[PDB]
């Protein structure tokens, strides 16, 4: 595609907490996260069933990325996403794609047991985006603009 | 015509006429479309594939 | 010959029948490549001779 | 359903995937389904997906 061109959508996540962040990932002197993604967790004592719709009005492809959480210990699960087992349904009118999250305890990186699985989806034209959790969502925030060229990528430790 | 391979092997009702059918070469019309329940096929080009061969 | 995106053509990782058929692909591609290239040069000096003996004739 | 023929058979088949809790209850009874098909060297396992899709 040749581009990282992201524009922010106006997703709407009514009864979570957004933009959660780590320690695992610091941006200046605190913890942070990926810019593209947002981190969302429950917002006083529940997480509700999201349920969010975005249709492509435009004449070229989006290219939505996202991701779900997997946790290292059902305390994390429950104190995270209030419910014992979470689920990421994203779908459009030809696709879906629903990941259960696996609750284990992995090797420490960067002092984190837990991990965070990214997926993908594309929207042609006229089609609609929707997303669907119980818990464990890492949602996006926008899309990126997908182009047909020339472009390509190489591994070279060649100095330019 | 209006019918795409797959629609005439689950049996569409507009593809109703294609039952039993035999065919050399198979051609698909840009106009084709589906009329029943909506449907998704997991790794549709390769039962599209093998139908066709 | 212009070519951009195209194929991996080197792997860090063993993956199996994927992987196999890339490379199979490339050495494919390669080899008939190599074998046109050295036909090309022969017959092209086997004429190049030819020419120059018969400006002398 | 065994294969007592000496070619091979093609098998078409498929799983319902409801919208509503309702719709499931209302049609399997079940509150989450399951289809298996298998033969002696396949099983296929799927797991409906209660979803409100576009
Ligand atoms: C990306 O680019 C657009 C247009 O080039 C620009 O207006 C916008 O500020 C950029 N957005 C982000 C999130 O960087
Ligand atoms: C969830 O979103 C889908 C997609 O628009 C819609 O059909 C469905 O009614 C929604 N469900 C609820 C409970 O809002």
């Amino acid at each position: 595609s040749g581009t990282l061109e992201f524009i922010t959508e106006g997703f709407t996540w009514t009864g979570v907490t957004q933009n959660g962040g780590s320690n695992a990932c610091k941006r200046g002197p605190g913890s942070g996260f990926f810019s593209r993604l947002n981190w969302l967790t429950k917002s006083g004592s529940t997480y509700p069933v999201l349920n969010v719709t975005m249709p492509n009005n435009d004449n070229f492809d989006k290219l939505y990325i996202w991701g779900v959480h997997h946790p290292s210990t059902n305390q994390e699960q429950t104190s995270l996403y209030v419910q014992a087992s979470g689920r990421v349904t994203v779908s459009t009118r030809r696709s879906q794609q629903t990941i259960i999250p696996n609750i284990e305890s992995r090797p420490w990186v960067r002092g984190l047991s837990s991990r965070i699985s990214i997926y993908w989806t594309i929207v042609k034209p006229g089609d609609v985006l929707v997303i669907n959790s119980n818990g464990n969502l890492i949602a996006p925030r926008g899309y990126f603009k997908m182009r047909t060229g020339k472009s390509s990528i190489m591994r070279s430790d060649a100095p330019i | 015509i209006d019918c795409t391979l797959i629609d005439a092997l689950l049996g569409d009702p507009h593809c109703d006429v294609f039952q039993n059918e035999t065919w050399d070469l198979f051609v698909e019309r840009s106009k084709a479309f589906s009329n029943c329940y909506p449907y998704d096929v997991p790794d549709y080009a390769s039962l599209r594939s093998l139908v066709a061969s | 010959n212009e070519k951009f995106h195209q194929i991996e053509k080197e792997f860090s990782e063993v993956e199996g029948r994927i992987q196999d058929l890339e490379k199979y692909v490339e050495d494919t591609k390669i080899d008939l490549w190599s074998y046109n290239a050295e036909l090309l040069v022969a017959l092209e000096n086997q004429h190049t001779i030819d020419l120059t003996d018969s400006e002398m004739n």
